[PDB]
């Protein structure tokens, strides 16, 4: 079947039925920072190419909702790098692409809202927009360094194959 | 496919692809099929000694007595030269390829391979033609057993050569059939002028064809083709040889071909019947 | 049509008289339901059996019963290949009886070909429709016969012209 | 007996001839096992 | 061995069956022959018919006189014309009627020829002033001509 | 002095041709028929004489090339039957009232079927001798050579997969229990459209006539079975010279060359028989789940021997770790199961582990043909045979059981 | 003539309620529907399976609401209404053949059913113990008995079978029924006893339908002959027969004292004039087409109609009446309806 | 529901099914199923007695409890009258041990126990006659007269419907559809049970089977395919009469009744030909016993009259089937115990079974 | 018992 995560710890905090995990990053806010070297997005990087193809996925703990979020933004940050044609012209349009305003669970036009759990608090639906929106800036700069072949400076095919191709057939933005 | 062809696929499509991967540069791969053709003949092409660098195609007929009395060695040799060696236990006619060497051209090889036992029934039918041409008369028929129930006359006239087959139908349709189509055989002289002349005649040997052991009975026939000198001259003889030694199987062939096409027409008409029956429902259709 | 109309006529009109049946279950066997025409077991349920005949060799044979009416067509045979042609042509019929529901495995000796039907076809069928196709069936079989013989001799035709052609 | 003792004895005799006749990037084992 | 008590059956030795209500009688002949030959004779074809039509051998149990009553009736079938059968036909009553139509259903058993197709041209007149009951009472009857 | 028999294999995507007593078939041909356009019916002449069948059916001007067998089953009988017009007299050149024939079937096949075969043999060809043959019981036979003598049973479990339904079917001395044959619909020709669909959204450059054979030409030479798909993903991005194979290929109408990189399809392509969601939308069960599902609902006695002796065929079996991740995903399969009755019922449930043998040889690929082949050369062929004596007695009710 | 296509199956046999607002039909199975009419419209009501084998016979009581059914089960139910639901109760038949029709009493005291075994079973009601006794009519019977019809004074009961006979027989019995008066069949009734036994001898057919007249002293059956007879008791016990030329029929009934209706594989009913010096004449198809590749033959009804039953009132007065048929239907004619359109038509 | 009070309960110890009932009722207060199913012991696969012999006797203490609690009966166990039953050609022993259970575990006051012949002969309400009974395995021929079971008379035959159901299997496989054996017992169980038939005259009912397709019809296996059903619907309820297809060496049924009902007294004969009683769920195929009459009337001709033709037309020949076929074991059940109940000594008590010991079903038999 |  598919692919798990495997960095569920006993006392981790939670965010409405998300796991709040943390990351090694350099924009400010609420994620905590990591030691490791291992992370989500760079696990969620290395089980992209194979979560990719499945249809159907089952939830086993509170690191799958935050691991199929940063799989679908994945997909939406390769429709917009299938067009680049330099690696900072890329940086640049991540740094674009990451500000904005992306619906959350609970508001329509979200598509796996059966399956997600809305936040009731307004502090915790400022801390949920700050956590997604570091999320997206963070894997929008971690994947414009591997999506692009260095001695020429253009997309590779092997990622830019993966454009047409939807996770459980869902996206996060409209068609 | 009208006219039934005289050369063996299987024996062309294997010798091609050996010659191929001979060709290529490959190291050779070894070979065993045994397998059979019409009228009993049986063929098979090995490697002789367990040697993979060479292959051996070798031809067993039923009656190849009859066809050595008329000189079909001279032919076979002539036509093949180094290629004719001894033959092997139970087989009649071996020839022997080396991929080691080989021609340019591998071409013109397998299609005489192919045609080795057009080969072997050619010599009668050169030998009586040449008969016929010399002027020589009073010579005996020639008898032929190519089947077990059926028997092969070939005759030598003065102006014309006359060729008899005796043949048997197992079924009663079969005759019905057979002569329906020698009867339009028989009369068919009307459309084109040079042609061989073509007799039917049931039951009964033909009154030339006399003091011989002819069957009689109900399911056989005889058939006559009259030829002449403008087909038994040299430039179309190989080309009459061929079309003759096909005729009886051809004529067999478009027999069965005849029942096939009936079979058709009778679904047609029974699904349409069917279609009669569902509109006899009160509305259930 | 020198004959063949009053000849159909006088068929659909015997047959219009014959298939007139109804439900009945059996009087010497507990609780079975059986065809009277093919069982035999009762007198007071059969009745006469009937002919019509065009010639000396094409004629209907009807029998009935209570439940049950078997009709016998013999086909007009003129050669020998309409002969093989119309026996191989009523086997390829009769191996299919499946299909058929108002066909016979086995046709009445003298004759070629044999229908059972039984009421539970009238039923569920109209009657005037079944009398219909059997006219119908007994029209169609001559063309389809003609049509075959036809096509044979032109194929022999064809056949011999390109050999004949070749040399 | 029957037509199953006879095929078994004709592969009996054929299969010394086929194995007979059959006389590096995928050579990793230790994956394989659970 | 004991197997041979299914050959025997016993469904024909049964006390309750069917059997017919066979009241006995003769005293039929045919019609009679001699004044059918003269009414030919004579030049007429209707008073022969009615000659015929007349005393139908219903209740004998004999083949022979059956076979020449249904000879004779024939023999007048066959000579007639093509115009005068509709005033054949309606000359008779309904009792004429259904006994033409029992004599012309056992005339077709036994063809001959040409006169075979004649009793298809009587058949469709005598469905004329007739019906389909005719043929129904020709088909269930329990006295055979 | 006897000739050998003739032995014919059809199915949806090849026919196999040959005679008896041979390790290998002489032909192997496309099962396709091109016709003459009816372009309006009446044949006047010999025009059902006019037709094409094999390798030289595929693309010919002014001809309509069908395709008469559907998942096995013979939906047209005109064309079926002019198909074996051409077998005879044109590839074998047997006269067929001299040699006996061997014929297979479908799985699942009714007995009507079977009376529509002997029909155009008996009484359109003359055959003295028919015998139609079920394709469970040679490709078991055929998987003995691999073996030594004493494992030669008749009792298993027989996978036959290529171009069309994949057959899971169980056999038990000899005879099939058709209750419990259960099917995929992935098989070779559901490979052969995913590829195409992966090729086209990367390379560029195919043409588009000819994007049907370069996605067939790739499987039968590039593709293998990865044992995880995470690594292999890995494998190829790190180290991209090992992997990365280049194809090329001649122009039709231009006669130019054009060179494609064959890359994440190599595995892709055989994974959806473990993983059908991939490609079909509507199956969900992997092929470890259907075999585990067809010998538990067989009687209990014979579940043992089923387990040890699953033999592979057909053309789509061929993949190079086919039968060695078929048996581990067996093996979890299974231990889930006896894991899950143990705790349940307290250490009560404590059978003896079970032996998962999936039997692979060289073979494989003509399986059915090839015990076809021997059985035909045996003396005892001759006597389980329905001549045409007793179809012409009896009837056309006597093919309708075959004896084993 | 108001068609309502209630199947596209044949329908065995129905009956008819006293307020003529339900039918009790039976879908040629092993049950037996009841349909409910209301508005325009007919519904589908409580539905009764008991039988295991085929029901060929339903009757229903005017009074007291009791349906009985019979079949080829070799059984027999009486169904009783309450609170809603309809429940059977067992009838002991002694019977080993078949049972093939049945009808109730006048004063639904007995049941009359008849056999292919050969006889008559009249059943009554034992309150004793709680069932229903049965007792056998077997001599004179040679064959299967099809059609019966019970005598408007309780005691005579009217019999057709296969042995191309109709014959009146005395079922009488003492503990259920008081002393009967004379009639002009008989004086001597005892139980068992033949009166009459008309038939053709020599030609002959099976006696597909029978009835009896309002006053009781007229018989009329019909037969496979396609005719049609009537016999007076009253006239030194007479017989007048009448031969049409048209299809055999299969069921009849007197519509008055001197007019009868009939109908049968013709698909039209037909009526019929008795006088009284005695002559049987046929007067006119009641379905006349109307002046107005498909068949569609000009008849109202495309199959063959098995019965034909009165629906206003009773047989001393009729305007209605009803027919049924294998086409699947419930057909509904009208004396003063017909008697404008079809001109000459004079019913008496 | 005597003068001492006690109640009567009549339970029939079926081999599928138990009836707890009282007397004077047509049908039974409970009919429950004996199956145990265990929750891998609740009641209500089990089973403590196949073919009439026990194998397990705590399985019976825990369905006969079952029937002792409160949901079917909750019965006095110390003051009760019950009726019990028993199969033809059981042991003694079993006996034995099973009215020790009702007179050591239970201690009733009132049991009897007794053979299903008589309790079926009274439920028609006939005295003497013969009774023919086929279940699964065995079929038994007892003859009953008086009001007491003949046991030199009574004879078995081991042909039953298990035979039968493998028998259509077989010709199943000859027909041309696979059918596993052990797999698919039960669906040509259903098969047998939906469409099969005895026929009257076999060359008749073989002619129409090859002549004509009357008898085809359909049947829908739960897969979705169909299958058409030939002759066989004949064939397998043939095997009865002629036990050699089945390869059973023996003789037919009819053979096995003439024989029985002619090795007898003489006087007795004639009411053993007039009441042939019928029961059991294997003769319920329509077209059955005008089979038996015309086999005893051929028996008859041949054997006894030897060749007179007309002395067969002096013979009676009356094959009573009940047209309802039911519970019969128990309507006889409660008419014996309304016609008997005050007549108290009819009954064993348990104070017989102490200063009896195990000689009171001594005094039984 | 039947004088009328
Ligand atoms: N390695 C391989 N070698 C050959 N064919 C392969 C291979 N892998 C896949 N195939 C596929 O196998 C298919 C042919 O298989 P096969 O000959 O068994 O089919 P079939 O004729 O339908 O079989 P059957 O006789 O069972 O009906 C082709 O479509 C081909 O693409
Ligand atoms: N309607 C039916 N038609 C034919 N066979 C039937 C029918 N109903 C049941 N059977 C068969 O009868 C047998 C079961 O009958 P019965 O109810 O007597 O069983 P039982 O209780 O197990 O038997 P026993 O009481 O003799 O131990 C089975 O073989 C079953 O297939
Ligand atoms: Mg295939
Ligand atoms: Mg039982």
């Amino acid at each position: 079947p598919a692919y798990h995560s495997s960095l569920m710890d006993p006392d981790t905090k939670l965010i409405g039925n998300m796991a709040l995990l943390p990351i090694r990053s350099q924009f400010k806010g609420p994620a905590p920072r990591e030691t490791k070297d291992t992370d989500i997005v760079d696990e969620a990087i290395y089980y992209f190419k194979a979560n990719v193809f499945f249809k159907n996925y089952e939830i086993k703990n509170e690191a799958d909702r935050t691991l199929i979020y940063i799989t679908l933004y994945i997909s939406e940050c390769l429709k917009k790098l299938q067009k680049c044609n330099s690696k900072s012209q890329g940086e640049k349009e991540m740094y674009t692409l990451g500000i904005t305003n992306f619906p959350i669970p609970g508001e329509p036009g979200f598509p796996l809202n059966a399956i997600y759990a809305k936040p009731a608090n307004k502090q915790e639906d400022e801390v949920m927009r700050a956590y997604l929106q570091q999320l997206r800036q963070e894997t929008g700069l971690r994947l414009c360094e591997k999506v692009f072949d260095p001695q020429n400076d253009k997309p590779s095919k092997w990622w830019t194959c993966f454009v047409k191709r939807q996770f459980m057939n869902k996206s996060l933005s409209g068609p | 496919m009208i006219l039934l062809e005289v050369n063996n696929r299987i024996i062309e499509e294997t010798l091609a692809l050996k010659f191929e991967n001979a060709a290529a540069g490959n190291k050779p791969e070894a070979v065993e099929v045994t397998f059979a053709d019409f009228d009993g003949v049986l063929y098979h092409i090995s490697n002789p000694n367990g040697d993979k660098t060479k292959v051996m195609v070798s031809i067993s007929l039923k009656f190849y007595k009859e066809l050595q009395a008329h000189g079909a060695d001279e032919l076979l040799k002539r036509v093949y030269g180094s290629y004719l060696v001894n033959p092997e236990s139970g087989y009649n006619v071996s020839l022997l390829y080396d991929l080691e060497n080989l021609p340019a051209s591998k071409d013109s090889i397998v299609h005489q391979a192919g045609m080795l036992k057009r080969n072997c029934f050619a010599s009668v039918f050169e030998k009586y033609f040449q008969f016929q041409e010399e002027g020589k008369e009073g010579e005996n028929r020639a008898v032929i057993h190519y089947r077990d129930d059926e028997t092969m006359y070939v005759e030598s006239k003065k102006d014309r050569v006359t060729v008899v087959f005796s043949t048997v139908f197992k079924d009663d349709d079969d005759v019905v059939i057979g002569k329906v189509f020698m009867q339009e055989f028989k009369e068919g002289r009307r459309a084109s002028h040079t042609a061989p002349q073509v007799l039917f005649s049931h039951r009964e040997p033909p009154l030339e064809l006399k003091d011989t052991d002819a069957a009689v009975g109900d399911n056989i026939g005889y058939i006559t083709f009259v030829l002449f000198p403008r087909h038994t001259n040299a430039s179309a003889r190989d080309n009459t040889i061929n079309l003759i030694h096909t005729f009886r199987d051809y004529l067999h062939y478009h027999i069965k071909c005849s029942k096939a096409y009936i079979h058709t027409r009778m679904r047609a008409k029974t699904s349409d019947f069917l279609k009669v029956l569902n509109r006899a429902r009160p509305d259930a259709e | 049509t020198a004959t063949l109309r009053p000849y159909l006529s006088a068929v659909r009109a015997t047959l219009q008289a014959a298939l007139c049946l109804e439900n009945f279950s059996s009087q010497v066997v507990e609780r079975h339901n059986k065809p009277e025409v093919e069982v035999r077991s009762s007198k007071e349920l059969l009745l006469q059996p009937v002919t019509i005949s065009r010639n000396e060799k094409e004629k209907v044979l009807i029998e009935g019963s209570i439940n049950s009416v078997r009709v016998s067509i013999a086909v007009k045979q003129a050669d020998e290949i309409e002969k093989i042609l119309c026996h191989k042509f009523m086997r390829f019929m009769m191996m299919r009886a499946e299909n058929f529901f108002i066909l016979r495995r086995k046709p009445v000796e003298g004759y070629d070909i044999s229908f059972l039907i039984t009421n539970f076809h009238t039923e569920q069928m109209y009657k005037h429709k079944l009398v219909d196709f059997v006219i119908h069936f007994m029209e169609e079989i001559d063309k389809e016969i003609s049509e075959m013989k036809l096509s044979v001799n032109a194929r022999a035709r064809i056949v011999a012209e390109e050999f004949l052609k070749n040399f | 007996s029957g037509i199953v003792g006879a095929l078994m004895e004709v592969m009996q005799k054929r299969s010394k001839a086929i194995h007979s006749s059959d006389e590096e990037d995928f050579e990793d084992d230790d994956e394989w096992e659970d | 061995s004991s197997a041979r008590f299914r050959k025997v059956d016993v469904g024909e030795y049964d006390e309750n069956k069917f059997v017919d209500e066979e009241d006995g009688g003769d005293g039929q002949a045919g019609p009679d022959e001699g004044e059918v030959d003269s009414c030919l004779r004579q030049g007429n074809m209707t008073a022969a018919l009615q000659a015929a039509l007349k005393n139908p051998p219903i209740n004998t149990k004999s083949q022979a006189v059956k076979d020449r009553a249904g000879s004779i009736v024939l023999k007048v079938l066959i000579s007639f014309k093509a115009n005068d059968i509709e005033k054949a036909v309606q000359s008779l009553d309904k009792n004429g009627v259904d006994l033409l139509m029992k004599y012309i259903y056992k005339g077709f058993e036994s063809p001959s020829d040409n006169s075979s197709a004649v009793l298809l041209q009587w058949h469709e007149k005598a469905l004329a002033a007739g019906g389909v009951g005719s043929i129904v009472r020709v088909l269930t009857a329990r006295k055979t001509v | 002095g006897r000739l050998p028999a003739c032995v014919v294999d059809c199915g949806t995507g090849y026919t196999k041709l040959g005679y008896a007593g041979n390790t290998e078939p002489q032909f192997i041909i496309p099962s396709c028929i091109a016709i003459k356009e009816s372009a309006k019916r009446v044949m006047k002449g010999v025009d059902d004489l006019d037709f094409f069948i094999g390798d030289e059916a595929i693309e010919k001007p002014t001809y309509a090339t069908k395709w008469p067998i559907r998942h096995g089953i013979v939906e047209d009988w005109d064309l079926m039957e002019r198909f074996m017009e051409q077998v005879i007299f044109k590839y074998l050149r047997a006269e067929p009232e001299d040699h006996y024939f061997l014929l297979t079937e479908p799985p699942l096949n009714t007995p009507e079927n079977r009376e529509y075969t002997a029909e155009i043999m008996f009484e359109s060809f003359n055959v003295p001798g028919l015998y139609i043959a079920v394709q469970a019981v040679l490709a078991l036979a055929a998987s003995w050579t691999s073996r030594q003598v004493g494992e030669r049973t008749l009792t298993g479990t027989v996978i036959d997969s290529g171009d069309g339904v994949t057959h899971v079917i169980p056999v038990a001395e000899g005879y099939v229990i058709g209750s419990c044959i259960k099917h995929i619909p992935i098989a070779g020709r559901d490979i052969t459209y995913f590829i195409q669909q992966l090729l086209r959204d990367r390379e560029v450059g195919i043409p588009p006539e000819q994007s049907l054979e370069t996605a067939k030409a790739v499987k039968e030479r590039y593709s293998y079975v990865c044992p995880d798909l995470v690594k292999e993903f890995n494998k190829y991005d790190t180290d991209g010279s090992k992997w990365i194979k280049q194809y090329t290929g001649i122009n039709a109408i231009s006669k130019k060359e054009f060179s494609i990189d064959v890359g994440y399809e190599r595995f892709l392509g055989p994974e959806i028989f473990f993983h059908p969601e991939f490609a079909n939308p509507d199956f969900t069960q992997p092929i470890s789940e259907v075999v585990d599902e067809v010998i538990q609902n067989c009687p209990i006695d014979v579940r043992r021997p089923l387990y040890k002796n699953i033999v592979l065929s057909g053309g789509s079996t061929m993949f190079r770790d086919f039968g060695r991740r078929l048996q581990r995903d067996l093996k979890r399969t299974v231990d889930a199961r006896l894991k899950l009755s143990e705790e349940l019922s307290g250490g009560r449930l404590k059978p003896k582990p079970i032996d998962v043998q999936v039997i692979t040889h060289h073979m494989q690929r003509y399986a059915v043909w090839f015990g076809g082949s021997m059985l035909a050369s045996t003396p005892e062929f001759y006597q389980v045979c329905h001549t045409k004596k007793d179809y012409e007695e009896i009837g056309p009710s006597i093919c309708r059981h075959n004896p084993v | 003539m108001s068609l309502h296509q209630f199947l596209l199956e044949p329908i065995t046999c129905h009956a008819w309620n006293r307020d003529r607002t339900q039918i009790a039909l039976s879908p040629n199975n092993h049950e037996v529907h009841i349909y409910k009419k209301n508005g325009g419209q007919w519904v589908k009501a409580h539905e009764l399976k008991e039988h295991n084998g085929h029901i060929t016979g339903i009757d229903w009581a005017p009074k007291s609401d009791r349906i009985v059914t019979c079949g080829a089960d070799r059984n027999a139910y009486v169904w009783s209404q309450k609170d809603g639901v309809w429940k059977p109760t067992l009838v002991i038949l002694r019977i080993n053949r078949a049972a093939t029709f049945v009808k109730w009493s006048p004063l639904e005291n007995k049941f009359a059913v008849g056999s292919g075994a050969r006889l008559i079973s009249v059943c009554y009601f034992e309150s004793e113990n709680d069932w229903w006794v049965s007792k056998h009519i077997k001599k004179p019977i040679r064959s299967t008995v099809l059609s019966l019809d019970w005598h408007p004074n309780n005691v005579l009961l009217a019999a057709g079978s296969c042995d191309f006979k109709c014959r009146v027989f005395s079922a009488y019995i003492k503990e259920v029924d008081e002393k009967p008066a004379s009639t002009p069949w008989g004086s001597k009734m005892p139980f068992g006893q033949l009166m009459s036994e008309f038939g053709g001898s020599g030609t002959g057919g099976w006696v597909h339908g029978v009835s009896f007249s309002a006053s009781g002293s007229r018989l009329a059956w019909v037969s496979h002959d396609s005719t049609v007879s009537v016999a007076d008791a009253s006239k030194s016990v007479q017989v007048s027969t009448l031969k049409t030329e048209f299809l055999p029929l299969l069921s009849v009934s007197f519509v008055s004292e001197n007019s009868v209706v009939a109908a049968g594989h013709d698909c039209c009913p037909m009526l019929f004039n008795y006088d009284d010096r005695g002559c049987l004449t046929f007067v006119s198809k009641l379905d006349i087409p109307k002046q107005s590749r498909n068949t569609a033959l000009e008849t109202l009804h495309q199959n063959s109609i098995t019965q034909v039953s009165i629906y206003e009132v009773d047989k001393q007065d009729c305007r209605k009446f009803c027919t049924t048929g294998i086409d699947g239907a419930m057909t509904i004619w009208d004396f003063k309806t017909l008697e404008s359109s079809i001109q000459g038509l004079r019913i008496m | 529901m005597d003068s001492q009070g006690r109640k009567v309960v009549v339970c029939d110890n079926g081999t599928g099914f138990v009836k707890c009932g009282y007397a004077g009722s047509n049908f039974p207060e409970h009919i429950f199923p004996a199956l145990v199913g265990r929750p891998i012991l609740m009641v209500g696969v089990n089973y403590p007695m196949e073919n009439g012999i026990v194998r397990n006797w705590d399985d019976m203490k825990h369905l006969w409890d079952y029937t002792f609690g409160p949901e079917k009966l909750n019965i006095d166990t110390r003051n009760c009258k019950i009726l019990l039953t028993e199969p033809p050609m059981n042991p003694t022993k079993n006996r034995e041990k099973i009215v020790e259970v009702m007179f050591e575990t239970y201690q009733f006051s009132g049991v009897y126990v007794a053979i299903q012949a008589v309790l079926t002969l009274y439920a028609q309400g006939l005295l003497t006659g013969v009774v023919v009974d086929s279940g699964d395995g065995v079929t038994h021929i007892c003859p009953v007269y008086e009001g007491f079971s003949l046991p030199h008379l009574t004879r078995r035959l081991d042909i039953a419907g298990r035979d039968i159901t493998r028998y259509l299997i077989k010709l199943l496989l000859l027909r041309g559809y696979a059918f596993n054996h052990s797999a698919d017992f039960e669906t040509v169980r259903m098969i047998k049970e939906k469409l099969c038939y005895v026929g009257y005259n076999i060359e008749q009912e073989q002619k129409l089977a090859l002549e004509t397709t009357v008898l085809v019809e359909s049947y829908t296996l739960p897969d979705g395919r169909i299958i058409k059903v030939g002759g066989e619907r004949f064939e397998a309820p043939e095997a009865l009469f002629q036990p050699h297809l089945i390869n059973v060496e023996g003789v037919g049924v009819a053979e096995l009744l003439f024989n029985t009902i002619q090795a007898a007294d003489i006087d007795t004969r004639s009411e053993f030909y007039k009441h042939i009683v019928l029961s059991g769920g294997s003769t319920m195929y329509p077209g059955l016993p005008s089979r038996l009459e015309r086999e005893l009337k051929q028996l008859y001709l041949e054997r006894v009259l030897k060749g007179d033709v007309e002395k067969l037309s002096k013979f009676k020949i009356r094959i009573e089937d009940p047209p309802r076929r039911k519970h019969m074991v128990f309507l006889g059940g409660a008419v014996l115990a309304d016609i008997m109940k005050d007549k108290d000594n009819f009954w064993m008590t348990r104070q017989e079974y102490q200063e009896k010991g195990v000689r009171v079903l001594e005094k039984l038999g």
